[PDB]
RNA sequence: UGGAGAGUUUGAUCCUGGCUCAGGGUGAACGCUGGCGGCGUGCCUAAGACAUGCAAGUCGUGCGGGCCGCGGGGUUUUACUCCGUGGUCAGCGGCGGACGGGUGAGUAACGCGUGGGUGACCUACCCGGAAGAGGGGGACAACCCGGGGAAACUCGGGCUAAUCCCCCAUGUGGACCCGCCCCUUGGGGUGUGUCCAAAGGGCUUUGCCCGCUUCCGGAUGGGCCCGCGUCCCAUCAGCUAGUUGGUGGGGUAAUGGCCCACCAAGGCGACGACGGGUAGCCGGUCUGAGAGGAUGGCCGGCCACAGGGGCACUGAGACACGGGCCCCACUCCUACGGGAGGCAGCAGUUAGGAAUCUUCCGCAAUGGGCGCAAGCCUGACGGAGCGACGCCGCUUGGAGGAAGAAGCCCUUCGGGGUGUAAACUCCUGAACCCGGGACGAAACCCCCGACGAGGGGACUGACGGUACCGGGGUAAUAGCGCCGGCCAACUCCGUGCCAGCAGCC
């Protein structure tokens, strides 16, 4: 499956906050708090040197990784943004971005990746039409969906759209806390996207 | 419908009539002609008629008309393997023994009706070849009214049953004088004689496939006789022991010789589903029938018999050789597939990758399997798994364990000699009132071996008794054979010379004769004495001239001596593995090399 | 026959057809004398049929054959109203 | 193991025997006739030329000549009678063969 | 000629099993080998680590 | 809109070059794991051999018949014909058996791709036009009789129908010779002569419909031909008698040495000829930044064989998979004389090997063959099963829960580690349960109206009661390779040139 264990154990292992899990791993303890170090049995071991290539990979890699979904499927759009005119880095980045399962977390109505995909393939998804369940179908040139019907109910349903109804998204996704409906507009762009990287990294990484 | 079928067997042994019982009936069963035998039945039963039974179907009246069934064994023996008649009592309702008014019955037919005696099934005694001058049919019934009088039946009494038979099918029957004729009364004296096994006239299926077999297309057989239920899949089915199973396809019953799949089931008869599961694969102990609702079903019931020939590969010199099938891989598949039709063989593993205890039943049945080996192409040696002496400071501490074989105290000077002869200590000889006695001789497994063989030379079939183990001793201090007559062996390999086995040939005997180029360690003839040897020749030496002649002199020489198997192996003792082939059967010791014999003896201290 | 029948595009459970024309010998999906109009019976499309209705004609010309159910699909197509 | 279609054949007995037959049947009279053109019979070379003709086609008629099977046939033919009857002879009943 | 892998073994002559081939340098002609389970030969026992190849199925660790 | 380099031959240096390695791909196998599904997907070796069960028939609007049931007598009954008819079974008479299904042995070739060619052709089941359809005869099966054989089959006698065969009219034509004019290698009109047409059937019937003959024609499908393009070895050099061509000549739908007689003898080759080895060509496909490598099954197209070898008739169309004659091997049967078999078709067997499924339901959809239609035939197809054999999607879980367990790992024993990892609370909610349930299909047919246009009516899906939707409803499988450098990933112990691991170093 999309990975699983000990995942606040990678909190430690790339750095970069995978605190990830969604809320504490987030806030006083999980690498991004707490041995902050590359885990292990010598994570407190003064590391050694950067191959290139230990370059590349981890880029990529962390990379693929804060987004529980395939490193196959990944490169696949990858290359998609490859054979498709235009920095593909970027295309790419957007494409990343624009799956539904990306989407279930991006606008709050999740609080993590995962408990986002989850509810993704679980229902209480309102795709432009009732619904669809793969944390994966992308966002068709940014549509409607939200708490579907028998969803807006459940007791998380609550902590969320609940605890929730404040903050704003991005100049790409459509918050409206009001009949818990999300709404993307335009493949989102560089900027509009926090989370730390790169991309020439990751994609020479893979050139072949 | 179960309550018209009737299926037997026909019990037997070293004589006289086996099948015979089941077919000749056919009048009844068949066209016109010819053949007529084979029976029936089976597959190169040329030299014998043993093992391999099955079945006694076909519709055929009388008439009387039905009863029905006539589905029941029908099985000599002469057996090989000791039991194999054991899925009869699974099944059968009564049994037909055919006893000749000649001499009577034989002992190897001792069994077919004992392993049954407890009994159950009211057998049905058959006198044969009455139809001949010599041999009295009233005096042969009072012997038959003995076998239980001092065993019970308990209802038999009756025994009744009690036929004759004639060659010219009389056959009597019934009994005396000429039948009729003899196919219009055998048939009442046994379905008004035989009744309709308790049968499930609904619920589920319950056929208990006893036994089982394989076609180049037919799949698998079921074979078995019905408890509950029937009869056409698919439609999945139930196993025994396990799961058992997914479906299954089809199911050819034995209305004679086949084959067509029943078209419709239920029980009393002896039917066989088949396609289902593929006859994936086979276990005469489990109880095949509907889903579940629910398990078990018995019996096992029986197969250990006794008796254990150790096997391995080849791995002589001469090469290499006899097909293709000689080493240990090859060798493995057979063992196996042949673990599941035989009931009366325990394969065992030893320690030697290349040594195998085959326990079977008697004496003989090891040799139904080994003859059966060679035809295929496959040469192995005889037996032959040797102990271990443990455990093991030590001195032989193997088990001992004996048992008595009345007796008729025809045979209490003739069995005390080898027991006593081979320390063969008569922990006690339990005696009664009867005629017979007990004889417990806590024999080890270095002084059990070709007993079996020997001991039914002595009481003639009729003495029975195993054993086991009592304590780990350590063998004691003296040897239980060895053989007397050391084993001539050879040299060298090469080829027999008229003027090499010329010189010592009055030293006993021999095995092979010329050009016959053996090799070392093979055996070639046995010594007037106990001592052994390896003399050599091919040379036979020497030609030639000039000059000059005329005269003279030109010995000559006798042959085998040969033979038999079966009258070699036996011959072994300490290791001299009857190395045989899918055309030749040849004998060396565990040592080839003569000077390599004395390296692990080697004796004290 | 020179024949205007259809042959089956689609995949496994779909099945659109090819209106065209072929000799009553090319597998019902053998090369085909010509391509002409498509059509879908499952639905989906509004556009769930497109018989050109001339070629329909020219074709039908000289002895152009069409399955029965071909026939059908093109009299609706509305290359069979006489007016 | 049984398959009604050996119709066929049987069928092939009985047509292949009769447009043998006749093939031959042509293929004779058209020689005999040969012939008396050669003699120099002009006259009754040409009658025969006829009843050529004549058969020749009845062939036409089934599958025994063909397509330009009758045509080479009598192509052939009259070309013949004329040449065989030209050792100065006169195209007697020339009918068969036009002016 | 093929190298005999795997820790532990036996086939005698008489023993088939097989070759996935393999050349194994350091001994010339042995421009292939054999491949714990095929057929006879049997498979590492007692071992733990990689064993695909010196082919062992993994153990309930109990 | 797209090309990354590392190892490796010294005491250390620079170079040529050899080899190693990375990644990518496959109708793979094997090791080890195996939870759902979807779709593509499935002998690439014995192209050996195969039990068995389906794989092509369909028409009484074609024809006579036999057997069967109904109704109806007949005749008193005796009898058993004859009718009407539902039919059944062949026989006969037509139209399909030449695609549809298989595989690639053979094949170095216009066989193939490609582009042209045909004054040397031919296509029945359809549309186009014009003309025709009027007398006479007759067969062999069916049946009965007769006979040989085990069977196979079967030889001799006797009568009968038809859209079968044959003769005679009528030619709009057609064919041929020959004749001419126009052309232009055997294309077009026509003139003198000769030869050839042709079946009915059924009904609301005097005509409505299936159909029939002659010819010009269309769409169509194919045939022969021709350019260029289509693999390695020259330690394969010299190759050629129908063989180079010519006269005429026979065959064929027509060419042509395709087969023949004569006659002249040229004809071929390194712009590789003769030979040998390899081989189904391609459209296309993996590959590579790239020209270029390789490959070319499952689609699709053209090509060849059908156990191997040969042939020919039936014919619009074959030298013909499930057709026929003859030899080789094979295999089976017998009364030994004598007969039957070819699954490189669907499923399926045994042998081979590393190896490759199912002896399923369904003709409801498409599709194809006979049918005036009703419909009949249809392991083409439509699915269905089974295989990690591939490709796509999906899951065994989310979330909060300690300076932080137990425990095991390391430990300079101070502590460090695996680990929020698990335990716990809420949670969601796979598998699994109840209710409903699909397009997929609308045509051929009813009724209207010229049976036509158009129109309104009628009927029918094995995938499935699954798919799907709804309500239900527990939290539910992980592993496999690596861990000296190339390369990313570290420590304890054993171990101590035994055991061993390696692509290289
Ligand atoms: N005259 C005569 N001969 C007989 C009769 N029964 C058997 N035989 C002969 O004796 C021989 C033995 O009979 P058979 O029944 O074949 O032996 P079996 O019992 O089947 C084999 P086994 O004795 O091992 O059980 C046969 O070959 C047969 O010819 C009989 O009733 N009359």
């Amino acid at each position: 499956g999309r990975y699983i264990g000990p995942v606040c154990r990678l909190c430690r292992r790339e750095g970069v906050k995978l605190y990830l899990k969604g809320e504490r791993c987030y806030s006083p303890k999980c690498a991004m708090e707490r041995r902050p170090y590359p885990p292990g049995q010598h994570g407190q071991k003064r590391a050694r040197r950067p191959s290139d290539y230990a370059v590349r990979l981890r880029e990529k890699q962390k990379l693929r990784r804060i987004y529980g979904i395939s490193e196959r499927q990944f490169r696949n759009l990858f290359e998609e943004a490859s054979k498709k005119k235009g920095v593909t880095g970027s295309v790419f980045l957007g494409l990343l971005e624009s799956r539904l399962d990306n989407v279930v977390y991006r606008l709050g109505f999740a609080v993590s990746r995962r408990q986002a995909r989850q509810l993704v393939r679980h229902g209480h998804i309102t795709v432009n039409g009732r619904r669809v369940d793969l944390p994966s179908y992308r966002v068709r040139p940014g549509d409607e969906i939200a708490v579907a019907e028998k969803s807006r109910n459940l007791e998380l349903i609550r902590q969320n759209l609940e605890a929730m109804k404040g903050r704003k998204v991005g100049p790409w996704l459509s918050l409206d806390v009001e009949g818990m409906k999300g709404k993307f507009l335009r493949l989102p762009d560089r900027e509009d996207l926090a989370l730390p990287v790169n991309e020439q990294l990751v994609i020479e990484f893979y050139s072949r | 419908m179960i309550e018209k079928l009737r299926n037997i067997a026909i019990i037997a042994h070293v004589d006289h009539g086996k099948t015979t019982l089941v077919d000749k009936l056919l009048q009844q069963s068949g066209t016109f002609d010819s053949r007529a035998e084979t029976q029936e039945r089976v597959m190169d039963s040329n030299d014998l008629e043993k093992e391999r039974g099955i079945t006694i179907l076909a519709k055929n009246t009388a008439a009387i008309k039905w009863d029905y069934r006539i589905n029941i064994v029908d099985t000599p023996g002469h057996a090989d393997f000791g039991g194999e008649v054991e899925r009869v009592m699974s099944m059968v309702d009564s049994v037909l023994l055919v006893v000749d008014a000649f001499d009577g019955p034989m002992p190897q037919t001792r069994f077919v009706t004992k392993k049954a005696f407890a009994y159950g099934l009211k057998p049905i005694v058959v006198i044969n070849k009455v139809d001949r001058p010599g041999a009295r049919p009233d005096w042969v019934v009072d012997q038959v009214f003995d076998l239980f009088v001092n065993l019970d039946a308990t209802d038999e009494q009756l025994d009744f049953a009690i036929v004759y038979a004639s060659a010219l099918n009389g056959i009597a029957g019934l009994d005396h004088e000429d039948m009729a004729e003899d196919m219009t009364p055998l048939y009442q004296a046994i379905v008004d004689h035989v009744p309709a096994p308790d049968v499930d006239l609904d619920g589920p299926f319950q056929m208990q496939i006893s036994q089982l077999d394989y076609n180049s297309y037919v799949g698998v057989i079921g074979i078995g006789r019905i408890k509950r239920g029937k009869v056409k899949p698919n439609q999945q089915v139930t196993i025994i022991d396990s799961e058992g199973k997914t479906r299954n396809a089809k199911v050819g019953k034995v209305l004679g010789h086949l084959g067509l799949e029943r078209i419709e089931t239920d029980l009393a008869e002896a039917g066989d589903i088949v396609a289902i599961t593929g006859l994936g694969e086979l276990n005469i102990s489990d109880t095949v029938c509907d889903t579940q609702n629910v398990e078990a079903l018995p019996a096992l019931s029986v197969d250990e018999p006794t008796v254990s020939m150790f096997f391995c590969v080849n791995t002589s010199p001469f090469c290499g050789k006899e097909g293709k099938f000689v080493t240990s891989r090859q060798i493995l598949d057979r063992l196996n597939k042949e673990l599941v039709h035989n009931v009366a063989l325990r394969v065992e593993e030893t320690e030697d990758a290349d040594a195998f205890r085959v326990s079977g039943r008697g004496e003989l049945h090891l040799s139904v399997l080994i003859e059966n080996m060679r035809r295929e192409g496959f040469e192995l040696a005889v037996s032959r798994p040797k102990v271990i002496f443990r455990e093991i400071d030590g001195r032989k501490q193997e088990p001992y364990e004996n048992v008595t074989l009345d007796v008729e105290e025809q045979h209490q000077g003739s069995v005390m000699q080898a027991l006593g002869e081979r320390k063969g200590d008569l922990k006690n000889m339990n005696p009664d009132g009867k005629g017979r006695v007990r004889l417990d001789y806590v024999i080890p497994s270095r002084g059990l071996i070709g007993f079996r063989s020997e001991f039914m030379t002595m009481t003639s079939g009729t003495g029975l008794l195993y054993s086991t183990f009592s304590h780990y001793d350590d063998v004691r201090p003296g040897e239980v054979g060895q053989r007397q007559n050391g084993v001539l062996i050879s040299n060298g390999q090469g080829k027999a010379v008229a003027f090499a086995l010329f010189g010592l040939q009055d030293r006993g005997k021999l095995f092979l004769g010329h050009g016959a180029e053996v090799y070392e360690g093979q055996i070639i003839g046995i010594h007037s004495r106990s001592n052994d040897l390896t003399v050599n020749c091919l040379t036979g030496k020497k030609l030639t001239n000039m000059r000059a002649s005329g005269a003279d002199e030109a010995v000559v020489l006798v042959p085998p001596i040969r033979m038999t198997l079966e009258q070699a192996l036996e011959f072994i003792d300490d290791d001299e593995l009857v190395e045989v082939t899918p055309t030749s059967i040849r004998i060396r010791k565990r040592h080839l090399t003569e000077n390599d014999r004395r390296r692990a003896n080697r004796a004290p201290k | 026959m020179v024949k205007i029948r259809l042959a089956r595009f689609g995949s496994k459970h779909n099945p659109h057809y090819r209106i065209v024309v072929t000799d009553a010998r090319r597998k019902r999906d053998g090369k085909y004398i010509e391509k002409i109009g498509y059509y879908d019976p499952r639905k989906t499309t509004p556009d769930w049929l497109k018989v050109d209705v001339e070629r329909a004609r020219y074709w039908l010309s000289v002895g152009a054959q069409p399955t029965d159910t071909a026939r059908r699909l093109l009299r609706q197509a509305g290359v069979f109203r006489q007016e | 193991r049984n398959l009604s279609a050996l119709k066929r054949h049987r069928q092939s007995l009985k047509r292949r025997l009769r447009n043998k037959a006749k093939k031959s049947a042509i293929k004779t009279l058209s020689k005999k006739a040969i012939q008396l053109a050669q003699e120099g019979k002009a006259e009754e070379a040409l009658k025969i030329m006829r009843k050529a003709e004549s058969l020749i086609d009845k062939a036409a008629k089934g599958s025994t000549l063909h397509k330009n099977a009758a045509a080479r046939r009598k192509s052939r033919l009259m070309r013949k009678v004329r040449q065989l009857l030209e050792a100065a002879g006169a195209p007697l009943i020339g009918g068969g063969l036009s002016a | 000629t093929a190298y005999i892998p795997g820790e532990g073994h036996n086939l005698q002559e008489h023993s088939v099993v097989l070759i996935r081939g393999g050349r194994v340098k350091d001994l010339p002609g042995v421009r292939y080998h054999i491949v714990r389970g095929v057929y006879d030969a049997a498979g590492v026992k007692d071992r733990k680590k990689s064993r695909s190849k010196y082919g062992t199925k993994k153990p309930k660790e109990a």
